[PDB]
């Protein structure tokens, strides 16, 4: 079972990746935690530090992995506007097909996204972590978007974040 | 969460200002701002961070705390620093804390103005209560017909303090139907403060 | 260095209001640009920012679903809509801007629009009808103004004289009715040997109507 993701121009099956990590930013304003996918630029994004040669949105392709465990970094928890870099352990495959369509494994992602909530969980001290799709943006930002071969792709994330974990 | 205290503070010119903020459910960062506000304004920023003044603020004001507990103090009180302040974490604000200057007890001139004749020909008829530079702010306004106290018709607004003498001054408007005020021959205004109620009134046919 | 708003706004219940914020002496893009608003006699309430080079938000829980932040950068104006309109929703409507901080913590605003009045409200805009408070004596000094009754939204501006008269003139903050309209009154104290030489008139100008109305206050 795959989460299958509307693409737009269809990523040809080459510029298929290993998803390293991500970028969320936390809800502002019922005991619950609320994380979208970061709907910042540029600049911020690469401030992670966890990045590649390819360039991308909401989700780093190809970028770097850490060791044992997922690992967290945030300049401020505290401050909304400051956004939570996510380093995966262990890369996730998103496979395009070529028609249009990006597939990401249904169970390692929900194992993943099980993985961040946990981190979550011990930095926030909270017992619920619920992940919504991204609040706006530009189209290079609401979608998970990126580079390949010169090329930019957008591809629909909202499948991605719309979760709860206890 | 912030919480501020105490809601309202009544000092004169020239003496030390108090202000407290508590935040709650935080681990403790100096992470806080404190702003102005008087009334028709934006607000003003005066403290970023927890100590340190905005460009330009004047002396008087400083912030201070560690962990919970923040306090904003005007150490002497101009004219111009009594108005609303509010304390900033993050997007949190406190509910804001009133300042307004205390002086000495002054009684209201009251006047009371029957409904003119232009208003009645529409059928409706309005009866205003000017209490005019008086002090302190708490003043019990009371509407009889007829010397039958009235309820449920009326309302009224006060004014902010004034520049010059820093009183306030209080309106009310008894809204009655033109059948009904004219069925009715006394109309009086009672004011009640401290040990003294004054009653102005007037005869609806003379 | 200041941030303008657009005019007054006027909605029924379920409606909805886009309000906008132009920026100018600095550089728009360096900063978010937060929206902050204000019930009548409340305090402040935080809705949201926005980068504004991806245009991406962040809405504060309360109004997520509600409330849209957009951006063009071109004319460097931010703007804020909310759907769904309430009563409640009546307030003062705020863009504020952070400044640049040294640890980097953006939540010092010292930079405010004058704020966009929003009145939610099932009333429908009416000028207002204005009745002398006629004058008629404690000892040496009259009292005298006028009753600005039945107007919707806010506000209304009273001066007396075309503003030649000022010392001891009152303008109260209007009240609500019940009937979803506003009402004020407007007085000053004056000597009373004035009374038959002097002209009183109140100046009573209602922008949201285009509604000006100029009432010669007599003795009664
Ligand atoms: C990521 O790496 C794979 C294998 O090295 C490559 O085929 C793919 O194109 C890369 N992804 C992007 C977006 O360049
Ligand atoms: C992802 O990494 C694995 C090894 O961990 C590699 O075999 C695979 O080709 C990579 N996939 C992509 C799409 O680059």
């Amino acid at each position: 079972d795959t989460i299958t993701l509307p693409c737009r121009p269809a990523p040809p099956p080459h510029c298929s990746s290993n998803i390293t990590g991500l970028i969320l930013t936390r809800q502002g304003g019922a005991n619950t935690v609320i994380f979208r996918p970061s709907g910042g630029d540029w600049r911020d994004i690469a401030r992670c530090q966890i990045a590649g040669t390819v360039v991308s949105t909401q989700l780093f392709l190809n970028g770097s992995l850490a060791e044992e465990e997922v690992v967290i970094r945030s300049e401020d928890w505290r401050d909304n506007a400051k956004s939570i870099c996510v380093q995966l352990a262990t890369s996730v495959e998103i496979a395009c097909t070529g028609a249009g369509h990006c597939a990401i494994s249904r169970a390692k992602w929900a194992n993943t996204l099980k993985q961040i909530a946990s981190k979550l969980r011990e930095q926030y001290g909270a017992k619920t972590i619920i992940f919504k799709p991204s609040s706006g943006g530009d189209p290079e930002f609401v979608n998970h978007s990126f580079n390949c071969g010169g090329e930019f792709f957008y591809c629909a994330s909202t499948q991605l974040f719309a979760s709860t974990w206890f | 969460v912030l919480t501020q205290s105490p809601g309202t503070l009544s000092l004169s010119p020239g003496e030390r200002a108090t202000l407290s903020c508590r935040a709650s459910q935080t681990v403790g960062s100096s992470y806080l701002a404190w702003y102005q506000q008087k009334p028709g304004q934006a607000p003003r920023l005066l403290i970023y961070g927890a100590s340190s003044r905005a460009t330009g603020i004047p002396d008087r004001f400083s912030g201070s705390g560690s962990g919970t507990d923040f306090t904003l103090t005007i150490s002497r009180l101009e004219p111009e620093d009594f108005a609303v302040y509010y304390c900033q974490q993050y997007e949190a604000f406190g509910q804001g804390t009133k300042v307004e200057i205390k002086r000495t007890v002054a009684a209201p001139s009251v006047f009371i103005f029957p409904p003119s004749d232009e208003q009645l020909k529409s059928g409706t008829a309005s009866v205003v209560c000017l209490l005019n530079n008086f002090y302190p702010r708490e003043a019990k306004v009371q509407w009889k017909v007829d010397n039958a106290l009235q309820s449920g018709n009326s309302q009224e607004s006060v004014t902010e303090q004034d520049s010059k003498d820093s009183t306030y001054s209080l309106s009310s408007t008894l809204t009655l139907s033109k059948a009904d005020y004219e069925k009715h021959k006394v109309y009086a205004c009672e004011v009640t403060q401290g040990t003294t109620s004054v009653t102005k009134s007037f005869n609806r046919g003379e | 260095v200041q941030l303008v708003q657009s005019g007054a706004e006027v909605k029924q219940p379920g409606a909805s209001v886009k309000v906008s914020c132009k920026a100018s002496g600095y550089t728009f893009s360096d900063h978010f640009m937060h929206w902050v608003r204000q019930a009548p006699g409340q305090g402040l309430e935080w809705m949201g920012w926005i980068n504004p080079k991806s245009g991406g938000p962040n809405y504060a829980q309360k109004f997520q679903g509600r409330v849209t932040m957009t951006r063009d950068r071109s004319i460097s104006t931010a703007y804020m809509e909310l759907r769904g309109l309430r009563s409640d929703d009546t307030a003062i409507y705020y863009c504020a801007r952070p400044m640049h901080d040294y640890d980097d913590h953006d939540w010092y605003f010292d930079l405010w629009g004058r704020g966009t009045l929003v009145t939610v409200s099932s009333a429908s805009t009416k000028g207002p009808s204005v009745f002398p408070l006629a004058p008629s004596t404690s000892g040496g000094t009259a009292a005298l103004g006028c009753l600005v009754k039945d107007y919707f939204p806010e506000p209304v501006t009273v001066s007396w004289n075309s503003g030649a008269l000022t010392s001891g003139v009152h303008t109260f903050p209007a009240v609500l009715q019940s009937s979803g309209l506003y009402s004020l009154s407007s007085v000053v104290t004056v000597p009373s040997s004035s009374l038959g030489t002097q002209t009183y008139i109140c100046n009573v100008n209602h922008k949201p109507s285009n509604t000006k109305v100029d009432k010669r206050v007599e003795p009664k």
